[PDB]
């Protein structure tokens, strides 16, 4: 089954984790050794974390490093949940296919951005 | 040809396994149940539901 | 070091020797092995941990 | 004769989130397996009572032999939870059922109740030795045995027990053998 | 014939582990060690011989003291029995113990058992 | 289950172990797989001689049972066995299954 270090899930693991105390407000560029740390499983073995470090850090396809510290792909704008409109407000792609998944659990549920969403310009249509 | 019998044999006996082990438990430790849910993918990009 | 290097080498000569096994499996059933166990680690951990707590 | 209550069933809100895991490994006496069922069951030896605390906050408390006493073990099995500190409220302390135990000192023939009575009395041998005239009026089933013992049960507060008593006394006494 | 089946859990230990060690990484001078250092701590305690030793709706406080000690429950030279259970079931208030390879230290002295029974009231 | 590591002879063990962690002569992870082959050794030694048995009577105090865990403290009793009596004014008694 090709190469395997240490315990499975470490990776869908670490970046997830990240993709969790990130928007739980904790925002702060990390280095697996860092995530390590603060999970207490530093002891994941050198080879293993060697190799998470080089290739599980480097085969994910949106990771975004400006150097010494990973930084999250999914959306280019920090999620804010509010104040929009500018891209809204760009009218050259027809609202540039707005994305609800990607909206929801940065600090509330849609349902309380999209009230003043509602009372704001932003419209939605749940097609 | 028609007996007395009070319990069917055959219920009785499915009785006693659904008692003595439960197939779905406790709906808890979230972080526990990821990495075994991880664990699992590792050997297959494909499981059936069940 | 060199003698561990060779260790090592044999290592990938047995390795071979897996290859013309899946060509003829035994690291894959290891690796099944070790999927198994770690939920029993996981229950022994959380029961043992209760035992601890208590004593 | 005058029926004596023999259980209080009560349920009181302790009004917050409650953490089981946590108080089962913490308080004495309690037993928490998530599998059998989903609530802490905690028992304490001075006044004899067995309370499921349930996971949302709810408590029910089962097992006391008389009023004062349930709301006594109810107080006492809520301080036991404050003093391990999650924030404590104590709310709605209502009695559910109370069920009460009697005997009329007379032999009585079930049989013949049903054969008058067959609108409100069910009796089947084989399923139950008893025959259960729910009655309407004050809502209550009473379990009446050949011997003469009757069990009232489901009754709100401990007067409809004894008005219950009162109705079924002299019928019992026209069917005594 | 305890000291005895000590001597053969810790052989047989130290024997299955020794290929651990060294796959891992580790001089046999140290599983010896290993060895003494173990057999030594027992000797100094002296609990038995050895043969390498030879070598209103809120007012709530208006009604508490109710718990007792908590504290009593432990004293760390407590007898501590380490068994494993069968069936443990209790009517009213009899509790009964069906309990399985255990080992005891009662009063100083050790026991073992296959299977144990037991009643008590709470 | 790592049950039995606080006994006598498990304690015995890790101090041994520490020690050999201490002076760099032996080191940990390896002391973690070491513990780990105990575990195994253990449970497997435990049911093997057997012949023995023990009944006891008692009278109970504090319970507690987790996910599979029983410990009690029974107290002021005494128990016979084999014709022995052993006394103890306070037993702490912990079975794991």
């Amino acid at each position: 089954s090709g190469s395997s270090g240490y315990k499975f899930g470490v990776l869908a693991k670490i970046v997830n984790y990240m993709k969790t105390r990130h928007q739980r407000g904790d925002t702060h560029p990390l280095t697996l050794d860092e995530i390590l740390d603060e999970t207490q499983h530093l002891d994941i073995g050198l080879k293993q974390k060697q190799w998470l470090m080089t290739e599980a850090l480097v085969n994910n396809p949106k990771i975004e490093v400006i150097d010494g510290k990973y930084a999250f792909k999914p959306k280019y704008n920090v999620r804010d949940k509010k104040a929009l409109l500018r891209l809204l407000d760009q009218h050259d792609q027809r609202g540039l296919g707005g994305i609800l998944l990607e909206d929801i659990e940065e600090a509330l549920p849609n349902s309380q951005k999209a009230v003043k969403a509602l009372g704001d310009q932003i419209l939605f249509v749940n097609r | 040809t028609n007996y007395k019998p009070v319990a069917n044999h055959q219920y009785n006996i499915e009785y006693e396994r659904k008692k003595k082990e439960d197939g779905k438990r406790a709906r808890a430790d979230k972080q526990h149940v990821l990495d075994m849910l991880f664990s699992a993918f590792e050997k297959h990009q494909y499981y059936n539901l069940k | 070091a060199q003698l561990k290097f060779f260790e090592q080498l044999d290592q990938i000569e047995k390795q071979r020797k897996d290859e013309q096994e899946r060509e003829i499996q035994l690291r894959l059933k290891q690796k099944a092995k070790e999927m198994q166990q770690q939920e029993l680690a996981q229950m022994r951990q959380r029961d043992a941990n209760l035992t601890a707590l208590a004593a | 004769i005058v029926p004596q209550l023999q259980n209080i069933v009560s349920t009181v809100n302790l009004g917050c989130k409650l953490d089981l895991k946590t108080i089962a490994l913490r308080a004495r006496n309690a037993e928490y397996n998530p599998k059998r069922f989903a609530a802490v069951i905690m028992r304490i030896r001075e006044p004899r009572t067995t309370a499921l605390i349930f996971s949302s906050g709810k408590m029910v408390c089962t097992g006391a032999k008389s009023e004062e006493q349930s709301r006594l073990a109810a107080r006492k099995y809520a301080r036991v939870v404050q003093k391990l500190g999650f924030p404590a409220k104590f709310l709605d302390f209502k009695i559910q059922n109370m069920v009460g135990s009697c005997d009329v000192k007379f032999p009585i023939r079930l049989e013949g109740l049903v054969l008058t009575h067959q609108q409100f009395s069910s009796y089947e041998p084989e399923l139950f030795p008893g025959l259960i005239y729910r009655m309407i009026k004050p809502r209550i089933v009473l379990l009446i045995f050949v011997s003469g013992k009757v069990v009232l049960t489901g009754a709100k507060v401990r007067a409809e027990i004894y008005e219950a008593f009162e109705n079924i006394y002299p019928i019992l006494k026209g069917f005594r053998k | 014939t305890v000291p005895k089946l000590y001597r053969s859990v810790i052989e047989d230990v130290i024997n299955d582990v020794r290929d651990i060690f060294l796959d891992d990484g580790v001089d046999e001078q140290v599983l010896m060690e290993l060895k003494t250092l173990w057999e030594n701590k027992l000797m100094q305690s002296r609990a038995v011989d050895g043969f390498h030793s030879e070598e209103e709706e809120e007012p709530l406080n208006s009604e508490d003291d109710v718990s007792d000690e908590e504290g009593q429950e432990l004293f760390d030279t407590e007898n501590v029995v380490v068994c494993q259970y069968d069936k443990i079931h209790r009517s009213k208030n009899k509790w009964k113990f069906h309990l399985k390879d255990g080992i005891m230290n009662l009063n100083g002295r050790d026991y073992i058992f296959s299977k144990a029974i037991g009643d008590a009231e709470w | 289950y790592q049950l039995y590591r606080n006994t006598t002879l498990g304690n015995s063990l890790q101090e041994s172990l520490d020690e050999l962690i201490q002076s760099q002569q032996i080191t940990p992870q390896l002391a973690l797989q070491v513990l780990l082959q105990f575990d195994k050794a253990i449970n497997a030694a435990l049911a093997q001689r057997v012949r023995n048995r023990v009944n006891f009577r008692g009278s109970l105090n504090t319970y507690r049972f987790c996910d599979n865990v029983w410990t009690f403290v029974l107290n002021d009793v005494e128990f016979r066995e084999v014709t022995e009596l052993i006394k103890v004014d306070k037993v702490k008694i912990v079975a794991c299954d």
